[PDB]
């Protein structure tokens, strides 16, 4: 990429979420969403492999129709209130549209089909951006409008996502898609507490970002899109085997690690609000997510899969190092739990 | 030694001085902040 | 078949080091890994520990209660009071639902 | 003497720190210092703390 | 209680920083002394229990265990110096640290005031244990065993998480001290009848009940000796400690919500005891012995009579020490024999004279010989169970007859009979093997002299 | 939640009102934890990059232990404020709307009659 | 507008039903997609015009400017597809299964 | 002793585009490692 | 380091290329005298002459450069290749797979020198001319069909990324010639190479390799007589016009990414270790772990270059 183009695109992919967050005029929030859609598509097809064009053409159609639905909500509001922004008075259907639409861009629940497929055809790098710096934008729009959205729908999309994400993940063996599925799940918890305590959504996101960003830079350190590929981690780079183990169990909710806090406080907030029906079912299938996380643990760490002689060759050569971010985001993530009170 | 001279054969002396020097600026600001802080706290409240 | 190692036999550590104590193969580490384990294990835990535990005084007050009973039984019997009256919290204190 | 005995001093030191941290727990939880009912007494002569 | 804990943490730095050759002795010697500091908690000298600080407390029920948890780390590290002596010098220092963290975590769990501190630390102990079982497990099936050990505990765990957050909202703090001195009386609704099950089920799972105990036979089979000692001696008892402190609340329901478990346990005690009678794997038989002798405990922590509780406290500490002793000697036969089969290796006393004395005393502890805390324990649970219903003696009476039979069969077909003709010649006994045993039984003899210390909260 | 409060500083980290609160003691266990959390990050890095774990980057080790800690004092300083605002806000309401949070009289057990379920 | 804003809205839903049920050529979706932008542009312009809200007329056009590029990106993906598969037919787009 | 490290066959299962292969799903084949197809 | 930053500020391969700067490989049969022609062509244009890839070429490449023990270098013997064809353990396929990895490292090291220095490179045989040995081996009982597929999969995954040889100087000497040439430098192993196998190597050269690279790159063939006359061959190279081929589109902003690839050896052969479990290739966990603990413990290897004190590295406490 002519480095100039790289700058323009990257600026847009970054001006995209930032305009959304900063503005209050919904319109300006919509174009922030629009710029993110335009900026991400070029990077998605960088290899320009036949799989890639498929990825982008799906991502784009799914993103575009949702963008149009979000605009329709703003256009309708404009006629039910002269304001260009959702208010207490807003017709309920107007808000529900925004939930469905925004739940498509974020890819939650019954609209979770595009994400796993686009996460499969894009590079590991652009995978991260597509999973974590593109969720900030829509979520911002929701978090702003939380007082007004429906508790019922969110919960249904929340629970569905948790289930779909978990069930989908169990079968998958491609890593990119295992992560895509996890993101659907975590995204679910996040949207469950939005109606009740938005501030916790912003924790269940950061922690997801501080967990997923190290996890993916791990997958690419050896650029392994297969579990079999990550399983030979012990030969290619032995040290990351320890933290890859804890980060994945952290992604699932197991108690000593940082990953428990988001689930724990979301459950505490939902029980405070009396959803002890919903919270219970979510926590239970949340346990399904750890099963596929630990199955990967087995292959990568607890058991040593057989490797190839040609690997001895890759050991010889100095391994290009993992950026510092890996460490700082691996530790702050695997073990901050002793510092939970200040996080929330 | 090494056929391909290690890139790390001799320290990046800039990386030392911005790593060492940065940390010593952190402390001198941090310790300053605390005593300065204590004061304001003490006087802000009765003492 | 893939390349893999032939089964490793387990050595008769008692063939060399005929004084093997079971801790490590080279002899001096073994000796110094039992001279410190029998000692810290038996000599100052089973002995000093049992000494201290034996001398914990009147554990959970059961050495105190066999006297307090004796002066209560001494006092209650001589003054003619019932040795264990039948209500503990006095009836007067209780405000039964009327 | 720190030549492989600075290793041997790691745990012994943990005990010391432990007791310190522990005796700095008492100092905090010192309300009802002597204000408990079963054990309230007038500070005997030359005693400023019933339990330290 | 930060001397039983901070000095413990520092063990981790010592296992790592220390020389590869001297790593074993620094760690084992120091934790023996760590146990000596643990003995200070036993100095009660008064009814008021010891609240060290806000988060850390030790009452009669926890104190007898914290000392056992600190005691076994030395022993665990002495029983695994053989296997795990074939490793790369960084696999060892990981195993040693894993064992160290278990008692750090277990010491805190047994010494925790806030019930959810119990939960976080409670369910954390699975991480160290699963690594010990899966990473170093000899058999092809440990991946499976690990899954069983993680899911049975985890599916039970999330209900307890919901329940404890639930009581915090209902009462306003999960502090065991307050919860005790506050009025939390459930109201026998249909919902409460569920709360009770939510709180007890997670504890009932790791304390193998007849219905959910399949995890323990599978786990101890392929687990390394140190993991099997930890699971039997401290890990299973985590479930019992939890049931004692959690049933302070949910006071009214267990009067009638316990029948299901009580009957599950007493019939379970008979069947688990009996299948021990014909099981070819020795580690298998000890594990089911552990299920049955732990089925007695869930039937005393539910009858809830003073004697039951301390019968339970007596038996849990006692059976913990005895089971390990049995699992430790089973390993010594396994390492020389190279097979878990009970039928092979017949006649060992002829070739290992003393280990057989340790085998005999371990079996007599396993069955209820009378001048032992093991018998005092069962005698007491038996008494209360009889009080609950005189008929209970029949079922707790078929278990005693069966328990005698399998305990002696382990001695009769492993340590007597004609010697096996020529298995790989059985090298003589190491002094470590014998001490690891002596260290288990010498405390069993000393505790039996003064049973008062392990009697529980009730008495 | 706490946003929308009167006087809210729209983008500020810790409003000066937080001066009134005591400063976090530099050795607060938490800041000390952040320190250890940091040292470990450093050590971990060395490990993943295959360097002598402890004897390398002794300059970095310092940057880490000293970056994390620096961050702590100024974060905790805030989180401490946020919690302190929460009380100001909470306690105030209890009063301004007193009737809704009325003081209750608890009858001495003598009076109250909780039923006794016998264990037998 | 009371019923003139229901025709446009249903136009957007009829265009919605279109983009969501594909059939062969991808162009027909994109084209459909655009049918919505026209309906949104018409509705935004209509209400702005009968609310005399001139401060908002900027929007009716910003909507079109962003929609045009959006479509530009969409068509470049389309051209990319009938360069890799010789057709715009969606069935071809089933490799990511 | 050789704690059983996984053999080739244990490894095999984790290959294939889906772990628990379905009736028709199994018919699929793993995605190309290069992320580029032959068609 | 080389990165966009450097590229952004100058450091363009565009400014470092000259007529003599090309990737020229010379390929022949087991004994085509290509070794000699190579050195000379190199001497002519100052081209860095890379030696044919070897079992321990990677070890000479990395760290100390002393030859590694056989098991550390993948346990491959060309010697055993010959004395035991169709071996039970498959040393021949393992030899071929390690050879492909070695030339992948050599070709990538060559491209890194070409784009950085600007000097050209003569690489003798290349990844592009490795398949002839495997084709002949499968034509013979040496390798089975799947073994072939596994090599082809590795070749398809890694070879396309690297740019093609500019020209591919070629020698030819009929099988009788080579066999005879073998007799002159006597080596028990090299000597016992069934002719038909040599027949299959050259064939795969002429039938498949020679034409295939003729479109994408300048193939100039030189009979033995033209050979041994480096001057003439060198002359002809200086004569051919480097036009036809994919190299024409390599703009600076395109080279940068290729450079950053070869600059990273761990990636060059990333797909060489793909988890395809054919039995010959598999290390095996217990054997592989041991070989690793032992290769990683060699002096200067236990830590990254610059940080291991054994070989005399210093300043580790500040690095
Ligand atoms: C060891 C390093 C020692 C360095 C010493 C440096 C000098 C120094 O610190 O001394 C002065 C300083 C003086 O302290 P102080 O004010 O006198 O302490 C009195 C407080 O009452 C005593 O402090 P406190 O307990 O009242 O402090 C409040 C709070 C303070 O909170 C904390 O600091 C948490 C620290 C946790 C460790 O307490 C808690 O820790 C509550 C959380 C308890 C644990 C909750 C999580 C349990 C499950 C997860 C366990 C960790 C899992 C990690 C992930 C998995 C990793 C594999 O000492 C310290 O504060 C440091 C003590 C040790 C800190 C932890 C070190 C490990
Ligand atoms: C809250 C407690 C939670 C549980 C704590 C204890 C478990 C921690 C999590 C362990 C998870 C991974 C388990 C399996 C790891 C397998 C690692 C392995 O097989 O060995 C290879 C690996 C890399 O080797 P390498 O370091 O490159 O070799 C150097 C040679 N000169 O070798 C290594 O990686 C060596 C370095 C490993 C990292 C050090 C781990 C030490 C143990 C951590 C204990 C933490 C205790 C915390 C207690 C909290 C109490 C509240
Ligand atoms: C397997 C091991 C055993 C698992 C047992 C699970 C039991 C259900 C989950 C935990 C139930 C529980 O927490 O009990 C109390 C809870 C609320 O009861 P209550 O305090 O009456 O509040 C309702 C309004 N009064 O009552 C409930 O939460 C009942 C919830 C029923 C449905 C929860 C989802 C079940 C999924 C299976
Ligand atoms: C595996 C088993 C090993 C051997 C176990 C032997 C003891 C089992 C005891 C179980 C029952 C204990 C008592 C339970 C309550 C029975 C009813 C009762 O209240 O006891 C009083 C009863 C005498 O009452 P009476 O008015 O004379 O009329 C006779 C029928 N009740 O007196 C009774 O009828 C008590 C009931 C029987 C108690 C003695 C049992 C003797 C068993 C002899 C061998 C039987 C086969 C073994
Ligand atoms: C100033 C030092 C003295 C005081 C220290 C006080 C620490 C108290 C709290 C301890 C917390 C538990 C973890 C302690 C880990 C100590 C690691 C260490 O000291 O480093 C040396 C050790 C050497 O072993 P090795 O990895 O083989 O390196 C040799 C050269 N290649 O290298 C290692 O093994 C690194 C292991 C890192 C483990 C990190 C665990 C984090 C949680 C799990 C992930
Ligand atoms: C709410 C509805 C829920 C439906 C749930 C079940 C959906 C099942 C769909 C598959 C049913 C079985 C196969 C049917 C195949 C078929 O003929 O219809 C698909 C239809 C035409 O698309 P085509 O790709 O040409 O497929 C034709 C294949 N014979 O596909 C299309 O129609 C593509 C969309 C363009 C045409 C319709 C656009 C909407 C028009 C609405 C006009 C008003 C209708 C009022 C009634
Ligand atoms: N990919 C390969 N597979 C098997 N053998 C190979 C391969 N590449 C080279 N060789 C062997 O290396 C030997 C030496 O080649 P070469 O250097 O051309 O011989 P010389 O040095 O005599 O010119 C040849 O006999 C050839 O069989």
């Amino acid at each position: 990429m002519n480095p100039i183009t790289l700058a323009i695109i990257y600026f847009t992919i970054f001006l995209g979420p930032v305009i959304t967050m900063s503005s209050t005029n919904l319109m300006l929030m919509w174009v922030g969403l629009e710029f993110s859609l335009l900026a991400i598509i070029p990077m998605l097809i960088n290899k320009k492999n036949p799989r890639s064009t498929e990825a982008a053409t799906k991502y784009f159609v799914t993103q575009a129709t949702a963008s149009m639905i979000i605009l329709l909500a703003i256009v309708l509001n404009y006629k039910q209130l002269g304001t260009w922004m959702f208010q207490q008075q807003t017709n309920g259907l107007i808000l529900n549209m925004t939930l469905m639409a925004l739940s498509m861009k974020l890819g939650l629940a019954p609209f979770h089909f595009w994400l796993p497929e686009v996460t499969q055809g894009i590079p590991l790098h652009m995978g991260l951006i597509l999973l974590t710096w593109q969720k900030i934008a829509p979520l911002s729009i929701l978090i702003q409008i939380y007082p007004l959205l429906n508790s019922t729908i969110i919960l249904m999309l929340a629970i569905t996502s948790i289930f779909m994400g978990a069930w989908g993940g169990l079968n998958q063996t491609q890593m990119r898609k295992i992560m895509a599925y996890s993101s659907i799940a975590h995204m679910g918890w996040m949207l469950a507490i939005l109606p009740y305590n938005p501030s916790l959504t912003l924790l269940n996101l950061m922690i997801y970002i501080i967990l997923t960003a190290p996890m993916f830079m791990a997958l690419m350190l050896n650029n392994s899109m297969t579990i079999n590929s990550i399983s030979l981690l012990w030969n290619k780079t032995p040290a990351m085997l320890t933290m890859i183990s804890l980060m994945l169990l952290s992604l699932g909710g197991l108690p000593p690690l940082t990953g428990f806090l988001p689930k724990w406080i979301i459950i505490t907030e939902l029980m405070k609000n009396n959803c002890l029906i919903m919270a219970t079912l979510m926590a239970m299938m949340a346990l399904l997510n750890l099963f596929f996380y630990t199955r990967l643990i087995y292959s990568t760490s607890l058991t040593m899969f057989p490797t190839n002689n040609n690997s001895k060759m890759m050991t010889h050569q100095t391994k290009t190092k993992p950026n510092l971010m890996f460490s700082t985001l691996a530790i702050m993530s695997t073990m901050t739990l002793p510092l939970a009170p200040q996080l929330i | 030694f090494y056929v391909r001279e290690p890139v790390n054969a001799k320290p990046n002396w800039l990386a030392v001085g911005l790593s060492v020097g940065a940390s010593v600026f952190m402390w001198i600001y941090l310790i300053q902040t605390h005593n300065e802080d204590v004061l304001e706290y003490k006087r802000r409240n009765g003492l | 078949q893939w390349q893999e190692d032939p089964e490793p036999e387990d050595e008769n550590v008692y063939a060399k080091n005929p004084d093997f104590h079971g801790y490590d193969s080279d002899p001096v580490v073994d000796v110094w890994n039992m001279r410190a384990v029998f000692f810290f294990g038996f000599s100052i835990v089973l002995v000093f520990g049992t000494t201290f535990v034996a001398y914990v005084p009147d554990y959970r007050m059961q050495e105190w209660a066999r006297r307090e009973a004796e002066r209560l039984v001494k006092y209650r019997e001589v003054n003619g009071l019932p040795i264990m009256e039948s209500n503990y919290f006095d009836p007067s204190k209780i405000q039964l639902p009327e | 003497l720190l030549r492989e005995h600075w290793v041997h001093i790691l745990v012994p030191a943990g005990f010391v720190f432990g007791c310190y941290l522990d005796r700095k727990d008492d100092e905090k939880l010192t309300a009802f210092r002597n204000k408990s009912m079963l054990f309230q007494r007038e500070l005997r002569p030359n005693e400023e703390v019933t339990w330290k | 209680m930060l001397k039983i804990i901070l000095p413990s943490l520092m063990l981790l730095p010592l296992t790592w920083l220390s020389s590869p050759k001297k790593t074993w002795t620094n760690v084992t010697s120091y934790s023996f002394l760590i146990s000596l500091t643990s003995l200070t908690l036993l100095w009660q000298t008064d009814e008021n229990y010891k609240n060290f600080s806000n988060m850390f407390s030790s009452d009669p029920l926890s104190t007898p265990l914290i000392i056992l948890t600190a005691w076994l780390l030395p022993l665990m590290l002495m029983a695994s110096q053989n296997h795990l002596k074939k490793d790369n010098n960084v696999l060892q220092k990981l195993y040693i640290s894993m064992l160290i963290s278990l008692q750090i975590l277990l010491i805190m769990t047994f010494s925790a005031t806030e019930l959810i501190m119990f939960y976080i630390l409670f369910e954390a102990t699975l991480i160290p244990t699963l690594i010990i079982i899966t990473r170093w497990g000899n058999q092809t099936e440990r991946l499976n065993a690990g899954i069983y050990f993680l899911f049975y505990t985890l599916i039970g765990s999330i209900p307890l998480l919901i329940a404890l957050i639930l009581i915090q909202n209902h009462v306003g703090t999960l502090n065991l001290m307050i919860l005790s001195f506050t009025t939390h009386t459930l109201d026998a609704s249909w919902s409460n009848n569920l709360l009770w099950l939510a709180c007890m089920m997670a504890f009932l799972i790791k304390m193998p009940l007849y219905g959910v105990h399949l995890w323990l036979p599978k786990a101890h089979v392929e687990a390394p000796i140190a993991g099997s000692m930890i699971l039997a001696a401290i890990l299973l008892k985590l479930g019992s400690y939890g049931m004692i402190r959690i049933s302070i609340i949910l006071d009214p329901l267990t009067k009638y919500m316990a029948y299901p478990f009580i009957l599950l346990s007493l019939w379970g005690m008979i069947m688990t005891s009996s299948i021990c009678l014909r099981q070819t794997d020795l580690k298998s038989l000890i594990a089911y012995s552990s299920v049955s002798h732990m089925a007695l405990v869930i039937a005393s922590i539910m009858i809830q009579t003073p004697w039951s509780f301390m019968g339970a406290t007596m038996l849990m500490i006692a059976h913990g020490l005895t089971s390990s002793l049995l699992f430790c000697l089973a390993n010594s036969n396994y390492e020389r024999i190279h097979s878990r089969t009970m039928i092979m290796a017949r006649g060992l006393q002829m070739v290992f004279p003393l280990m057989a004395t340790w085998w005999l005393m371990a079996s007599l502890a396993n069955l209820a010989l009378p001048p032992s805390i093991n018998l005092m324990g069962e005698l007491f649970i038996t008494m209360s169970l009889f009080s609950w219903s005189n008929f209970t003696i029949i079922l707790m009476g078929i278990n005693i007859i069966i328990t005698g039979m399998y305990s002696m069969y382990m001695i009769i077909t492993t340590q007597r009979g004609k010697l096996t003709n020529h298995m790989i010649n059985l090298q003589p006994s190491h002094t470590r093997e014998l001490t690891l045993m002596a260290l288990h039984m010498i405390p069993l003899i000393l505790l039996t002299t003064s049973p008062k210390l392990i009697t529980g909260l009730t008495m | 939640m706490m946003n929308g409060r009167p006087g809210h500083e729209p983008l500020k980290f810790l409003p000066d009102e937080a001066r009134s609160l005591p400063p976090p003691k530099l050795n607060d266990p938490r800041l000390v934890y952040m320190g250890l959390l940091g040292y470990c990050t450093g050590l971990m890095d060395n490990m993943l990059r295959m360097r002598p774990v402890m004897r390398a980057g002794l300059h970095r080790q310092l940057l880490f232990v000293t970056s994390f800690v620096f961050a702590g004092y100024f974060y905790l300083k805030r989180q401490n404020y946020l919690y302190a605002v929460k009380d100001h806000d909470m306690f105030g309401y209890i009063k301004l709307h007193p009737e809704d949070f009325p003081e209750k009289e608890k009858k001495t057990y003598a009076e109250i009659l909780e039923p006794f379920h016998p264990v037998r | 507008m009371p019923s003139t804003f229901f025709n446009l809205t249903m136009a957007f839903s009829l265009s919605l039903l279109g983009t969501l049920m594909f059939r062969s050529h991808l162009m027909s979706t994109l084209l459909c997609l655009e049918g919505m932008v026209l309906s949104l542009f018409i509705m935004t312009s209509v209400t702005s015009l009968n609310s005399n809200s001139m401060s908002s007329m900027p929007i009716p056009i910003t909507i079109l400017v962003f929609a045009a590029c959006e479509a530009a990106v969409g068509l470049a993906l389309l051209v990319k597809v009938s360069n890799t598969y010789g057709t715009d037919y969606v069935q071809n787009l089933n490799l990511l299964q | 002793a050789r704690q059983w490290q996984p053999d080739i066959e244990w490894a095999e299962q984790f290959s294939g585009a889906v772990m628990y292969p379905s009736k028709e799903t199994a018919h699929w084949k793993p995605p190309p490692w290069n992320d580029v197809d032959i068609l | 380091r080389y990165g966009l930053l450097a590229a952004i500020l100058g450091d363009k391969t565009t400014k470092k290329l000259h007529e003599y700067s090309r990737v020229i490989t010379v390929d022949g049969n087991i004994c085509s005298g290509k070794n000699k022609l190579a050195k000379e062509i190199a001497q002519q244009l100052g081209m860095k002459h890379y030696p044919e890839a070897g079992i321990q070429y990677s070890s000479t490449t990395t760290g100390d450069g002393r030859p590694l023990d056989i098991e550390f270098s993948g346990s491959c013997s060309l010697e055993k290749f010959y004395d035991d064809p169709k071996s039970n353990d498959g040393n021949s396929y393992r030899l071929q797979s390690w050879l492909y990895a070695s030339r992948l490292l050599q070709y990538a090291d060559a491209l890194e020198h070409l784009l950085s220095t600007g000097q050209g490179v003569v690489l003798e045989r290349s990844i592009y001319s490795d398949f002839v040995f495997l084709e002949a081996m499968y034509n013979q009982g040496y390798i089975r069909k799947q073994c072939v597929d596994h090599y082809n999969e590795i070749k398809r995954l890694t070879l396309p990324e690297y740019l093609p040889p500019h020209a591919v100087i070629y020698i030819d000497v009929p099988v009788p010639e080579v066999q005879s040439r073998i007799q002159k430098k006597g080596d028990p192993h090299e000597m016992k190479v069934t002719s038909a196998y040599l027949q299959d190597i050259e064939n795969a050269y002429k039938k498949t390799f020679l034409p295939k690279m003729s479109e994408m790159c300048e193939v100039l063939v030189y009979d033995s007589w033209e050979a041994e006359d480096p001057t003439k061959v060198v002359e002809d190279i200086e004569y051919l016009k480097y036009n036809k081929g994919p190299w024409l589109k390599q703009d600076d902003w395109t080279f940068h990414y290729l450079r950053m690839l070869v600059q990273d050896k761990t990636e060059v052969l990333n797909y060489t270790t793909i988890p395809v479990y054919l039995p010959e290739i598999t290390i095996g966990a217990h054997q592989g772990s041991r070989i690793y603990n032992s290769f990683r413990e060699l002096p200067g290897r236990k830590y990254a270059p610059g940080y291991n004190a054994e070989v005399g590295d210093k300043w580790i406490w500040l690095k």
